[PDB]
């Protein structure tokens, strides 16, 4: 049929070194279908085969809040995002007991204050809790979380 | 730049024993929401302490609050990891709730930030320092600094060091 394609980013701050790993891995699901992609270093996806109808889109990534894109319509080729003016992923809903639940909120910066102040050659330094990938765990990956502190996902 | 981090001094000359506050101030950063420091000092020369109680800092001592991050409506949270056998302190402080802080309209934009207490071992001319670390990336001379928006403040202050401690 269609394809469905865009651009996913993460809402923080990124360099010419950081950007390739941050803005790739964002995996998007046209619910509905078994039809999912993942997003490269650029933050552009492409799902090929979509059939003609409307759909809820849903963005997932480890340690970030799900989203979901309502009433997305697609008659033929679409384009969700651009380059320019993507769609944004907040960072900071955490893995804790092996699970995310969907609110970012004070446990999720506790857990990046297990290792706060590290860098990745430290033994206590784990690259989860580094969110902006700049190989240390400082007030930055904190204050991401805080962008978004008391939210869910309803919220985007 | 007369936006600026420094540190101050409540008196620069101390006998063995006695305890100078170096209070962490800054002056003209806008719509600051928190700070986070990398100082050095000489251990051999000065010892980390409360400035209050004169207790010995460990290297997981929070820093004494200033005039500014104390409003609770904002959620402040504060960190301090150190390495005290190497004189390097790392000190945070700041507000999480972003939303509810801009919603005020009222902006802390120059004050007190942090206070920790420097006791005399000897009687011997000495520096502290903001320092660089590799544990912040983008620290400017060993300082980030950050906005409302959450954003890390990446020009338009200056780092202003100390004075020097008993030079004589
Ligand atoms: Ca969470
Ligand atoms: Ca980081």
């Amino acid at each position: 049929g269609t394809t469905v394609s865009g651009y996913i980013n993460p809402d923080f701050v990124t360099t010419s070194t950081t950007a390739p790993i941050v803005k790739a891995g964002f995996t998007v699901e046209i619910v509905g279908t078994t039809k999912s992609a993942v997003t490269d270093s650029n933050g552009y996806f492409e799902i090929k085969d979509v059939a003609a109808g409307t759909y809820t889109v849903k963005i997932t990534k480890a340690n970030y809040l799900t989203r979901e894109i309502a009433n997305v319509s697609v008659t033929a080729d679409k384009e969700l995002s651009t380059s320019a003016s993507p769609i944004l992923m907040w960072a900071g809903d955490m893995a804790i007991g092996g699970t995310q639940d969907g609110a970012i909120n004070l446990e999720d910066i506790l857990e990046i204050c297990k290792a706060f102040n590290t860098s990745s050659t430290d033994a206590k330094y784990q690259v989860g809790l580094d969110l902006n990938r700049d190989g240390a765990i400082s007030l930055e990956d904190v204050m991401i979380v805080a962008k978004h502190f008391g939210k869910v996902s309803s919220d985007y | 730049m007369e936006s600026y981090i420094t540190m101050n001094f409540d008196k620069n000359t101390a006998e063995v024993g006695q305890i100078i506050k170096a209070t962490v101030k800054i002056n003209k950063i806008t719509n600051f929401s928190g700070y986070q420091v990398n100082i050095k000092y000489d251990p051999t020369v000065l010892q980390a302490v409360n400035p209050k109680t004169g207790v010995a800092y460990t290297n997981s001592s929070l820093p004494t609050s200033g005039e500014l991050l104390v409003n609770e409506d904002y959620g402040p949270i504060v960190q301090g990891v150190h390495k005290i056998s190497e004189g390097i302190l790392n000190l945070s402080r700041s507000y999480t709730a972003l939303d509810v802080y801009r919603a005020s309209e009222s902006p802390e934009e120059t004050g007190t930030v942090a206070v920790v207490g420097f006791k005399a071992l000897q009687k011997k001319a000495t520096t502290v320092v903001f320092e660089h670390s590799v544990t912040m990336p983008n620290g400017i001379i060993g300082t980030t600094l950050f906005n409302w928006y959450g954003n890390r403040i990446t020009s338009g202050y200056s780092v202003i060091q100390p004075g020097e401690i008993n030079s004589e």
